[PDB]
């Protein structure tokens, strides 16, 4: 019935225009491979874009917006054709429509176009879609629109190179409010949007923390759904990459006992990997920040992972442990040793990841300095931690690291041996 | 020397 459809689309009668646009929308609304390319070649894309400007016929507007959204849902070439026919500024105008159905369709259309590539996202942002998108969001916004707007916002923040922070800055108060929802879809999309905004320099993190999201993000670390957990953990993780004061905003809302529960409960390897990485950037902090990790009871489970977990988790547990030896006090480091961090740190000296070997060598060197200070204070004839590194088969591994091709590993191995085994 | 804060990738 395609000739009657093209004919109906290309007619002047309001009844024929609607029935044929509805038929194309239903043809493109099928869940098993829609004929997007074929609907384009029938030349109805420019006529559907003309139907968007029919303010007197909001129902035709809606079907045309649906069909175009499904055309824009296809390959990169299909989205480009929708762009070429100037639909992007018209969908931005449709965000001010009196019809909620049309406004909702305009939102999903813009999210689809923006989701295609960073270039398409920048064109949507350049046509000023952000401010009218936020203006139609308030106390009486229905869940369907809250779900579409949050997804679209996430597509505006997604992609590498990241969008301009000044371009996406107005979305921060809205996302701060949206993460207080109980809806699993809104929480997912809001958290992903905040994980993109939070990734970058510390001035970006500062605007994220000033939006007031830290308390609620920590609560979302306990969300039973991994769809919400994963982007919330990513956002908390990005915030703790910041300075001591920014990292403290996460610690102040009991994030460390939450992070610990992710390590002990039976979750996916990638979840635990992210949780260890987050902890590693906390132990990269000041003495009080390392003390909060200790106070939470994290060292015990962290040392076990460093010793027994899958390599991707061990890698991150090594950074967490060694970062604490870098910024920790004499006693804090003695507490890491009492929790048995020496053997698992030594065991990784033979791992094929060069950076982890060097992370473990620096952690062990900082441990040896504490043991050397104890040897000077007690006027002892032996460095306790030298014998512990020897007993763990660490000394033989360090001795063998002198035969290594990597200059960072080699110079560290020689420095350690000349200082504690001359 | 190698230890400290790490940004995402």
């Amino acid at each position: 019935s395609l000739p009657a459809m093209i004919g109906g689309v290309y007619s002047d009668d309001n009844n024929l225009q609607l029935e044929a646009t509805t038929q194309f929308r239903k043809l493109l609304s099928i869940e098993r491979s829609p004929p997007i390319e074929e609907v384009i070649q029938s030349g109805v894309v420019p006529r559907f874009v003309q139907f968007l400007t029919r303010e007197d016929f909001p129902q035709l507007q809606f079907e045309a917006a649906w069909a175009l959204t499904n055309i824009a849902s296809g390959t990169s070439e299909n989205t480009k054709v929708v762009i070429d026919h100037g639909a992007v500024p018209i969908f931005v105008k449709l965000l001010g429509s009196s019809s909620d159905d049309v406004r909702e369709q305009a939102v999903w259309a813009l999210g689809n176009v923006a989701g295609d590539s960073p270039k398409c996202r920048d064109l949507v942002l350049a046509n000023g879609a952000l401010l009218p998108l936020l203006a139609q969001l308030n106390e009486h916004t229905k869940l369907s629109m809250l779900r579409n707007a949050t997804w679209t916002l996430s597509n505006f923040c997604r992609g590498k190179p990241q969008p301009s922070f000044e371009q996406t800055r107005p979305a921060l108060p809205a996302l701060a409010r949206l993460i207080h929802s109980n809806d699993e879809e809104v929480l997912t999309d809001a958290c992903w949007a905040l994980s993109y905004l939070s990734d970058g320099t510390n001035d970006k993190i500062q605007a994220v923390i000033e939006a007031g999201v830290c308390p609620r993000l920590v609560e979302l670390l306990l969300h039973p759904s991994p769809s919400v957990l994963i982007p919330a953990l990513r956002t908390v993780g990005n915030i703790v990459t910041g300075d001591d004061a920014q990292t403290q905003c996460i610690i102040d809302h009991q994030a460390l006992p939450c992070l610990l529960s992710l390590l002990t409960q039976n979750l996916k390897k990638s979840i635990k990997k992210e949780a260890c990485w987050t902890i590693s950037n906390i132990t990269a902090g000041n003495k009080d920040q390392i003390q909060a990790v200790i106070n939470a009871g994290i060292i015990g489970p962290l040392v076990n992972l460093l010793q027994t977990a899958e390599f991707d988790i061990k890698k991150e547990a090594a950074w967490a442990i060694s970062n604490a030896t870098s910024g920790g006090s004499h006693d804090q480091i003695k507490y890491l040793v009492s929790e048995g961090c020496i053997k698992p740190l030594c065991d990784l000296l033979i791992c094929p990841d060069i950076r982890i070997v060097t992370v473990c060598l620096e952690g062990l060197e900082n441990i040896l300095k504490v043991g050397e200070t104890d040897k000077t204070l007690a006027a002892g004839d032996v460095n306790v931690f030298s014998q512990m590194i020897d007993e763990a088969e660490g000394l033989e591994k360090i001795e063998n690291l002198q035969s290594h091709d990597n200059n960072e590993i080699y110079e560290k191995a020689v420095k350690i041996l000349e200082a504690y085994w001359m | 020397s190698v230890l400290g804060k790490r940004k995402r990738h």
